[PDB]
């Protein structure tokens, strides 16, 4: 009993969406969570829920949804799934091997891609430790190899964390920028918040 | 309803520096994925991209020409200004700037065009 | 760059095609391309975007078409108002490139 719509323009619509590293969490609490809206807007060609039942979802409800977002390359969604290998699920965003959510993720080439590379998104490549699930590293620090100490330059043994990614208009399905939104719901013993239509 | 409008005097003295301007009305050029670029088409001949700005103060300009382009944005009354150096007497044509809506529709609304002009002529 | 037929005629009704080559294949996956109209004496007037799109105030005369590599407009019912030349447009590695020139003689 609560008749409010949830904000799903605000994680869907939003004009500046995210960092890899720096992805944006927005908590949906206290409204009500129409999920078929996602149908009328762009063509979602990835829309994986693992344990959630994408169709008819109108009619769960739920505790503490939790709306991450940002934007990766094509050939590094299949990372997004619970539990994977590679780069940006070991050191930028790793989900659990519970992850009762749905993962929505769409092409943005069409305005997250300028000519010579948009240089405004940058992806972690050297870490020391395999990142923990629900772990943001906001932290920038020059990546200095157990061997020999380094300051702050750069050569051939000392290098810099993170990286850019370059999105050129030019590039096939796989290079192109990918805007992922995860939603993760709890489903704990807990007065729920967030229900459907009915 | 967009509306871009060129302007700028004509004639040009050779060597000296360009102060084209494009007033555009009809969008808001903060849209992510918009931006306003500008085209060279000399009298007979195809079009050329010379500059480009985005949403982000991001400014793209041709490979072969960099060391004069300079292209600005002025939001807060809607008129992005180009500026080139080393006027020779090879760039009299119509200048266009078109609107960048997105990635996938390159330039579609496109201005009128100035023609200038470079000759010692008074 | 992109390489258009200089010349090409057409009779009046009949469907023709205009080339879009990509010499010196830099142009990458080769994704977007759009088609401009140009009237003498009058501004770049955008036709057709992306191969499998139309704007609004186009007419369904103009379609275009990507075998492999190569960008195609087609231009099907030509009328005596259609002579004008049309430019193919794509996105390079480092620019915005532009093509060269096609120009339309309807005779009659």
């Amino acid at each position: 009993n609560i008749t409010n719509l949830c904000p799903f323009d605000e994680v869907f619509n939003a004009t500046r969406f995210a960092s890899v590293y720096a992805w944006n969490r927005k908590r949906i609490s206290n409204c009500v969570a129409d999920y078929s809206v996602l149908y009328n807007l762009a063509p979602f060609f990835t829309f994986k829920c693992y344990g959630v039942s994408p169709t008819k979802l109108n009619d769960l409800c739920f505790t503490n949804v939790y709306a991450d977002s940002f934007v990766i390359r094509g050939d590094e969604v299949r990372q997004i799934a619970p539990g994977q290998t590679g780069n940006i699920a070991d050191y930028n965003y790793k989900l659990p091997d519970d992850f009762t959510g749905c993962v929505i993720a769409w092409n943005s080439n069409k305005l997250d891609s300028k000519v010579s590379g948009n240089y405004n998104y940058l992806y972690r490549l050297f870490r020391k430790s395999n990142l923990k699930p629900f772990e943001r590293d906001i932290s920038t620090e020059i990546y200095q190899a157990g061997n020999k100490p380094c300051n702050g330059v750069a050569g051939f043994n000392c290098y810099f964390p993170l990286r850019s990614y370059s999105f050129r208009p030019t590039y096939g399905v796989g290079h192109q920028p990918y805007r992922v939104v995860v939603l993760s719901f709890e489903l704990l013993h807990a007065p729920a918040t967030v229900c459907g239509p009915k | 309803q967009v509306t871009l409008r060129e302007s700028g005097p004509t004639l040009v003295k050779p060597k000296q520096t360009l102060t084209l301007t494009c007033t555009f009305s009809g969008f808001s050029l903060s849209t992510p994925g918009g931006g306003v670029g500008w085209i060279r088409q000399p009298p007979g001949k195809a079009l050329e991209w010379l500059a480009l700005i985005y949403w982000d103060d991001d400014k793209r300009y041709s490979p072969s020409l960099k060391s004069s382009l300079t292209i600005t944005k002025d939001t807060s009354k809607n008129q992005v200004v180009l500026t080139m150096t080393n006027m020779d007497p090879v760039d009299t044509a119509t200048y266009y700037c078109a609107r960048l809506t997105a990635a996938d529709t390159i330039f579609d609304c496109w201005g009128q065009g100035t023609l200038v002009t470079v000759s010692s002529a008074s | 760059a992109l390489t258009q037929p200089a010349s090409v005629s057409g009779s009046p009704g009949l469907s023709i095609t205009i080339s879009c080559t990509a010499t010196s294949s830099d142009v990458g996956a080769y994704n977007y391309v759009s088609w401009y109209q140009q009237h003498p004496g009058q501004a770049p007037k955008l036709m057709i975007y992306d191969v499998s799109k139309r704007p609004s105030g186009v007419s369904n005369r103009f379609s275009g078409s990507k075998s492999a590599n190569t960008a195609s407009l087609t231009i099907s019912g030509l009328q005596a108002e259609d002579e004008a030349d049309y430019y193919c447009s794509s996105y390079t590695t480092t620019s915005v490139v532009f093509g060269g020139g096609t120009k339309l003689t309807v005779l009659g």
